């Protein structure tokens, strides 16, 4: 066969099964091939397009196509330029959804094939599907890199750039999905999915930089992602990978992500252990499941009701509808990993689901669904039914997706189209050239990180710089790099805010955030002059932490890690070290000094450093060409400010209560006779809640002299008054925010609130403005102190979660009330009989010590009372308690009762699995209610404890419910009966003796709660097992 | 940038291209000094190539489109390959290096005069009286200083450590001079010129700081005299100023200056020195040497040389000035090829014309003689022009902060330590109220005599 | 073993065993490694560079190099614009071999590797050898894309264009090829050599639209083939 006979078999099955249907109007593909239904779905068309282009580049390798390179090119451009279309008269909505991400503001995914209209509202279909953005984009780039001009104007440019505006925030929406459902329930809820977060990643990888028209191309059509949002997609997706969410610790949409087209993950271990997962729990006879306990057109599911009722999902277990897509997904994948195999496996696996159309076209069934009348049969053996298909295709029903990946899958398998041609933008990289692949990859490779990060070290004046040169570190002033501009990051988010402003389109620019440290990484060419930006660690803050050098050395240490672990462009990254002269004034001298001794030396906490002159760190350098400032409207170019030479008590005795239940003008007395800063913020803090913000004070308005002595304070190193100071005036940092989605990317949720008072939960991404209100209003209403301190622990968790994950394993529900508990407590213990230090007299730095030495793992050594309440407040789990929590729950018919709380085994066993993160929150809640946290250990010991005995004997099984304060109580009964024996102590009701015994050992806590659990146990029937089938029965 | 700053910064590399960098060996990468002198100069071609070092770092920081890329990376890669051919031909001279290193005499110097087709010797040492410390510590000042702004074996590093240990001794080196004449009598004297000493000093502070307080000892005492034979040297201002800066005294910069000004400065530029006669309507042309008793007769009418006015346009460009007397006084430039400025070597007094400058000083029309355009000067005139028009700063061309040599360094506060042989000398000490360390106690930091140190150095620099 | 041992191992080979020998003024390698022999050969001085770029190739892996990516590429950059001196001295030959290519026209291949300067003579030695300039052409495109910059000026570019249009008619110019001898008989007869045509169809394909300025580069530092001369 010639080629030309070779492609025109596929250019039959194109054109028939995939171009007859596509829009002459909008160039969008028709969800129904025959039917009245006007859906053009967002992600169907991009895989539709794909599969006339994949023909156009096999069509490539014959010079006489006869105009089907050109047709089949230009169906790609047609449908690109189509969903274009349709999201272009929804760019109302792009500037609201890069403000506002929500479900309610995003791009409509679903429009009118013939009109480009939005169709369905967002009442009757969930739109927000961020995989379909995110594919148009990765499509796009991969299609304007392969020759096919789609973007045209400057304005379609700026509207890609807003495109993207909202790609890289994925982290923080949450949305509906490739499935269009959210989770396994249809409950209308959107989840954060791996395969949405891994298209982003991918888009964004891809559209950094590329000019988007293509080869006729130059500086002004280039998109810009934000390296920092990009780092927040890389890490949401890796903090969620070996499943896709809370909902499903598999699902087939991860095989689109993992593998063709975006080829995402960089990880080789978590693709394997995400692929292997997939395949294992997802593969069938005729298809892949979505996910399991998938509704989609199943036998059993109501056509009428569009939302599954709590515990539905279960009835779908076994008639999961089977997707042979997949199977295409697999074949492609095995082309571009050099499986030979592995296409084989699956096209043989294809070619028997494959109906035929009467012309001999191939057609994907889109699902293969257990006829109602052998669903039973299925879920008794699942895999023995026969599935009757979706689409057969002589009905004139063809899955319009399917049939392109048909295409692109054939031609891949066939070899008339490599996997270079269809990835022109190389999203496969092989392992031996996982190297210099940006924002992916670095020289080191895939596996060594040990960056040498540029530092360089500059001085406020040149005054700073000569002190500095004594003391031994050559550092450099703003003036002394004359072309170079060091400019504060806020003057780059500035200039951003000038990128993608179409007034045409009405779109803005970025948003205005922080550009981070991975941005201010970067050397910038912003109108002609070279810009370095000092990091946002040297940003001048109201909050009170600044004040601690030791915090800033540690601010300094921990973003250098993050630069390291993070950075993955061409470019060695650039740090600035501003050195201001406050930072060497007193004895922050000797601390600073050594800083910036070490980041001479060339290593600063393991990140090795280059100090050296910017004008030589700057000199080959790949500088980022911000071409987008212009002139734009104004005749004049932005005026960009840039960093410039600044040339030349023990305890307060004003107790608040004490002098709040005074309403007296004598708090404005002793405010004369308290020289103390924190007797003041205390005394001139009661003031301005009861007199008011500008109640005349001798010194004038109350709220200058609480900012006189919370900056005051701060400078003479006064911490009870800076805390009291900036809770008085309600001081929330910039960090707050941007630190508690480090929490959140990284599966941790983090409840803000004291210990024994309102906790609430920031489960997902929020608002610096939302997240204060939690803090000084609807959390701590009680002590504001408690707001400042709990800011200041989600700063140092926030960095310790960054760089050094693990402090923090055992832990899914960061509880900083509970944390700060452990924190005075740990003072306690440490203080001995000596009073222990006020958490709130320590310093920041030291503030941050307490809590790296709480979270170390506790060893052999402290009491067992002091292991269990630091364990306990900390909410530590042992490795897999969740995982034992769900075997006690299978194992107990009517659930377990903790603290006033219940794990019923349904609907829990019925909608969830046994790794599924959303149960880890489940028996989070159900431990909510327990106050005590040394109690909280005993009660996770119990459960543990009831996971050896039930996993051990397996034939022992809970009649009634199990009410684990009940077992809890007759092991303490027990341990208190046989103490008495040894030495009758009288306390009565203290666990503190129980507390202390340890956890296994002669008589420990172990031994009390396995013989509860199993007098429990045995007072019901002993199912007889056939494990080991009874020897003496 | 290319609205009117692209225009003239294309000018000025017309300028650069038409002056300097037509006459660049595409072989060796020097410089011929002019038609007649085929042969470069280290010192010409290290300060020749400061113009297209110059326009490379102004075609940089402007530099975003792909063409102006590539006229700064020809600039500076220009820049790498003069530089590169100077090493190669003092790599040539390796055995000339490591004998002047210890036995610092006249017939074991590196070569002024280089073969421009080939990077070899022209002359004989006996030929040229090549000892000038001044060329080669410009050569490694501006090495030190284009490195320090991104322009990039290790061979060749210890060849250059090998040469700063051939100007480390400069401040007691008998010199050839700047002029490479020696002494003013001009019969080949090896002398000690101040010129050379700064350059010296300023070449060891980019790239052992005990030799380079001695060359600072030199430069204190002698100025504002230039050496043994020389009440000023115009010289001089390549010390006090631009490009070395190895004066830190404030007060002896300005009086060095000042006497520049009141004794050489004339109506077309400065006389070199007094009663220097290089191309006087006096000397005997075809003499190399000048008899004592003919150096009065030299004075009055000695060359003025616009080249030293290049210098008083670059301080006044490094120090803020308004020093824009300099510059619009060079008026004295050649055409106006089509409008080329070609500044002139020196303007000698019209020989008819003796009678009357000598009589009535720095008063009559000279007449322009020597090399044209002195590629010496003209990179610095168009540097000048290049910082003075805003194309250009101090911080480019000095990324390591010579410039503020002159700002008053603070006193330092010695730490010491002082240690106890033995530990019953601690315990007198202690009894005596000084609480010191013992040598043994010091440990891990071992203490060693001076000898050590000296010795440990002898083991820097070594390629066999 | 971490990469910096398992490449320390053979900076420790190629510093004692290769980089020692190079020139420190031309930086072409010399033939013998000892004695007074001068000759530096191209051949072996390119395939030397080429060594030596190949560890910083490898250096590159490591980002605390502790300096050796850049000696070991800037060993590379001088024995390679160490050939173009010796070349770029010889252009008076450049000229005469494009005009009329002929085993006493070329570009002499063996030269002082402490001078530069021409060693044999066209009776003492067959010089042409044309898998010599044609590999001297590979390399610098091979090195030159990546990231090593060894042409500096636009006259260094004009030669590299002159060096080509010298390295197109090869297919006309019978050579002495790599073994410098000629044929199996040493008759003193130069033939068309696979090897040396071979080469030159590599740095022919590799040189056609180069910018021999790299990624600082513009349309004036591009090298322009003949297809016709490459074709045949
Ligand atoms: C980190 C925590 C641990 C290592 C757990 C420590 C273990 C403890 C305290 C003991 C656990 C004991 C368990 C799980 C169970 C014991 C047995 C053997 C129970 C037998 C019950 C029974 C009546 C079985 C019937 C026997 C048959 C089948 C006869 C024919
Ligand atoms: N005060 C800060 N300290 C550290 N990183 C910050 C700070 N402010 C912003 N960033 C970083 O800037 C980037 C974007 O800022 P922002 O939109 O505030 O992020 P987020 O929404 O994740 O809080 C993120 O990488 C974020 O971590």
């Amino acid at each position: 066969e010639t080629l030309w006979d070779k492609l025109d078999h596929y250019y039959r099955i194109v054109k028939s099964t995939l171009l007859l249907y596509q829009s002459p109007t909008t160039g969008l593909f028709p969800t129904k091939t025959c039917g009245g239904d006007q859906k053009a779905k967002i992600q169907d068309s991009l895989y539709c397009a794909a599969g006339a282009w994949a023909l156009a580049l096999a069509y490539r390798r014959i010079d006489d196509d006869k105009g089907r390179t050109h047709e089949l090119e230009h169906s790609a451009i047609k449908c690109m330029r189509g969903i274009l279309y349709c999201y272009m008269r929804q760019a109302d909505k792009v500037q609201q959804f890069k403000q506002d991400p929500r479900p309610t503001t995003c791009l409509h995914s679903v429009f009118n094939v013939h009109t480009g209209d939005e169709l369905l509202s967002y009442e009757e279909y969930g739109h927000l599907q961020i995989n379909a953005v995110s594919l148009y984009l990765l499509y796009l780039v991969e299609m304007i890199s392969s020759g096919l001009q789609i973007i045209y104007n400057t304005d379609e440019v700026s509207f890609i750039q807003n495109l993207v505006f909202c790609v890289e925030r994925v982290y923080r929406v949450p949305d509906f999905g490739v499935w269009e459902r959210g989770s396994k329930y249809n409950n209308g809820s959107t989840e954060l999915h791996s395969s949405s977060v891994g298209l982003a990643k991918a888009a964004l990888e891809a559209i950094n930089g590329f000019n988007l028209f293509g080869n006729q191309g130059c500086s002004w059509s280039v998109i810009f992602v934000d390296l920092d949002a990009h780092n927040r997609n890389r890490q949401t997706l890796c903090s969620l990978l070996p499943r896709e969410s809370r909902s499903h610790n598999t699902d087939a949409a991860l095989l689109p992500c993992i593998s063709y087209p975006a080829f995402a993950l960089d990880d080789e271990v978590l693709f394997s252990q995400t692929l292997d997962k997939v395949v294992r729990k997802l593969k069938g006879k005729y298809g892949f499941k979505r996910f399991l306990r998938d509704g989609y057109r199943t036998s059993l599911e109501d056509p009428n009701r569009c939302y599954y009722k709590p515990a539905e999902i279960k009835l779908f277990d076994g008639i999961e509808c089977e997707f042979p897509i997949f199977f295409l997904y697999m074949m492609i994948d095995g082309v571009f990993r050099g499986n030979p195999k592995q296409v084989q496996e699956y096209q043989d696996l294809l070619t028997p689901v494959l109906h035929h159309t009467t012309e001999g076209y191939p057609v994907v069934p889109k699902y293969y669904y257990v006829p109602a009348d052998f669903v039973e049969y299925e879920k008794n053996n699942p895999g023995s039914q026969k599935r009757f298909p979706s689409n057969c295709g002589r009905d004139g029903k063809l899955f319009l997706w399917g049939q392109a990946l048909y295409i692109i899958a054939k031609l891949l398998a066939d070899e008339l189209i490599s996997p270079k041609d269809i990835d022109p933008v190389q999203r496969y990289v092989p392992l031996k050239d996982q190297r210099n692949v940006s924002m992916r990859f670095s020289n080191q490779g895939p596996l060594e990180n040990d960056l040498v990060v540029h530092v360089a070290l500059i001085a406020e004046s040149q005054r700073l710089q000569v002190f500095l040169n004594t003391y031994g570190i050559q550092t450099q002033t703003p003036q002394q790099v004359e072309p170079i501009q060091i400019w504060p990051q806020q003057e780059l988010v500035k200039a951003y805010l000038q990128l993608g402003i179409n007034e045409k389109l009405g779109l803005s620019g970025r948003p205005d955030r922080p550009i981070g440290c991975l941005g201010t990484s970067k050397i910038y060419r912003i109108l002609g002059k070279t810009v370095v930006c000092y990091p946002i660690i040297f940003d001048l803050s109201d909050f009170y932490m600044s004040q601690d050098v030791f915090l800033l050395i540690d601010d300094i240490k921990n973003a250098l890690q993050f630069i390291k672990q993070y950075w993955k462009m061409h470019g060695r990254p650039l740090f600035l070290v501003l050195i201001r002269e406050d930072n060497i004034r007193g004895s922050r001298f000797n601390p600073i000094l050594d800083m910036l001794a070490a980041l001479k030396k060339g290593i600063i906490g393991g990140v090795k450093v280059h100090v050296d002159r910017l004008q030589t760190l700057i000199s080959g350098a790949v500088v980022e060409q911000l071409d987008f400032l212009r002139i734009s409207d104004t005749e004049e170019l932005p005026e960009f400010k840039s960093f410039e030479e600044l040339e030349p008590g023990q305890q307060p005795d004003v107790n608040i209560s004490e002098w709040k239940d005074k309403p007296t003008h004598e708090i404005l007395q002793k405010l004369n006779d308290c020289s103390c800063l924190a007797s003041q913020a205390i005394l001139l803090g009661i003031l301005l809640k009861r007199e008011g913000p500008n109640f005349i004070t001798k010194e004038g308005t109350v709220s200058d002299h609480i900012e006189r002595v919370y900056r005051r304070a701060g400078s003479q190193k006064l911490w009870l008054a800076v805390r009291y100071g900036a809770a008085f005036t309600q001081k929330f940092s910039s960090s707050i925010a941007p630190h508690i989605t480090t929490f959140l990317v990284h599966g941790k949720q983090v409840t803000l609130g004291a210990f024994g008072h309102e906790e609430e939960v920031i489960s997902n991404p929020l608002s610096p403005r939302v997240i204060q209100n939690i803090i000084y209003y609807k959390c701590n209403t009680h002590d504001e102190r408690e707001a400042v301190i709990q800011q200041e622990l989600v700063i140092h968790i926030g960095w310790i979660i960054s760089n050094n994950p693990e402090l923090f394993s055992g832990m899914l529900k960061i509880r900083i009330g509970w944390i700060i508990h452990a924190m005075e407590y740990e003072l306690q213990i440490r203080g001995g009989d000596k009073p222990a230090l006020d958490l709130y007299q320590l310093s920041p730095s030291e503030v941050k010590q307490l809590l790296l030495d709480i979270l170390q793992p506790q060893q052999n050594g402290r009491c067992w009372l002091n292991r269990r309440q630091i364990d306990g407040s900390l909410n530590r789990t042992p490795t897999g308690f969740y995982d034992r929590v769900w075997q006690i729950l299978e194992r107990t018919p009517n659930g377990i009762i903790v603290a006033g709380k219940h794990l019923p085994q349904q609907p829990t066993l019925s909608d969830m699995t046994m790794y599924e993160m959303n149960f880890s929150l489940l028996v989070e809640d159900t431990l909510g209610n327990i106050d005590q946290p040394q109690y909280r250990q005993i009660v996770v010991e119990l459960l543990m404890v009831v996971s050896i005995v039930l996993e051990r004997n397996p034939e022992l099984e809970f009649q009634d419910k199990v009410d684990l304060d009940r077992l809890v109580k007759e092991a303490f009964n027990e341990f208190q009966k046989d103490q008495s024996r040894l030495k009758e102590i009288e306390k009565q009701d203290d666990m503190t003796s129980f507390y202390n015994t340890p956890p296994l050992g002669k008589r420990g806590t172990c031994s009390y709660l396995t013989k509860a659990v199993m007098n429990l146990l045995l007072e019901g029937e002993v199912k007889p097992n056939n494990d080991d089938p009874c020897l003496i029965s | 940038s290319r609205s009117n700053s692209g225009v003239r910064l294309d000018g000025y590399a017309r300028l650069v291209q038409q002056t300097i960098l037509c006459h660049q060996n595409p072989v060796t990468g020097l410089l011929p000094a002019s038609y007649d002198q085929k042969d470069a100069w280290v010192r010409d071609n290290v300060y020749s190539i400061l113009a297209v070092w110059g326009l490379g770092l102004a075609y940089r920081k402007n530099a975003d489109r792909d063409e102006d890329k590539a006229k700064a990376y020809e600039l500076e890669q220009s820049v790498v390959k003069l530089m590169r051919g100077l090493l190669h031909c003092m790599i040539r001279q390796v055995d000339k290096v490591e004998s002047f290193k210890y036995s610092q005499s006249t017939k074991d110097s590196l070569h002024a005069k280089y073969n421009t087709k080939t990077c070899a010797t022209v002359v004989g040492d006996d030929q040229w009286g090549h000892l000038q410390l001044d060329a080669t510590s410009v050569y490694l000042l501006f090495l030190a200083q284009m490195t320090a702004s991104g322009l990039h074996s290790l061979d060749e590093v210890n060849f250059i450590q090998n040469l700063v240990f051939y100007i480390e001794a400069a401040y007691k080196t008998a010199d050839f001079g700047i002029w490479e004449r020696g002494d003013k009598t001009n019969q080949g004297i090896s002398e000690l010129n101040a010129s050379s000493v700064g350059m010296a000093k300023a070449a060891l502070e980019a790239l052992l700081a005990d030799e380079v307080q001695h060359c600072q000892s030199i430069l204190n005492s002698l100025l504002p005299r230039a050496s043994t034979s020389k009440e000023v040297d115009a010289s001089l201002l390549s010390v006090v100023s631009f490009p070395a800066f190895a004066v830190e005294d404030s007060q002896l910069v300005e009086l060095t200056k000042q006497e520049i000004i009141t004794k050489l400065q004339g109506r077309y530029g400065c006389c070199r020195f007094l009663r220097d006669g290089y191309k006087t309507p006096k000397e005997d042309p075809n003499r190399l040497y000048y008899e004592p008793a003919e150096l009065k007769l030299f004075e009055n009418i000695e060359c003025e040389w616009p080249l030293f006015w290049t210098y008083f346009i670059l301080d006044g460009v490094f120090s803020g000035n308004a020093e824009q007397v300099q510059e619009y006084k060079e008026a004295l430039e050649a055409v106006l090829k089509n409008g080329v400025p070609l500044l002139p070597e020196l303007y000698s007094v019209p020989p008819d014309r003796v009678d009357e400058e000598y009589q009535n000083p720095h008063t009559v029309d000279r007449v322009p003689m020597g090399k044209l355009p002195h590629m010496w000067g003209q990179s610095l005139y168009i540097l000048g022009s290049l910082m003075a028009e805003g194309f250009l700063a101090p911080g480019e061309i000095d990324p390591l902060n010579r410039r503020f040599s002159t700002v008053p360094k603070p006193d330092v506060v010695v730490q010491v330590s002082i240690l106890a042989e033995t530990e019953e000398i601690k315990t007198i000490l202690k009894d005596k109220g000084i609480y010191v360390e013992t040598i043994a106690e010091v440990y891990p930091i071992r203490v060693q005599p001076a000898r050590i140190l000296s010795h440990i150095y002898s083991s820097l620099g070594c390629n066999n």
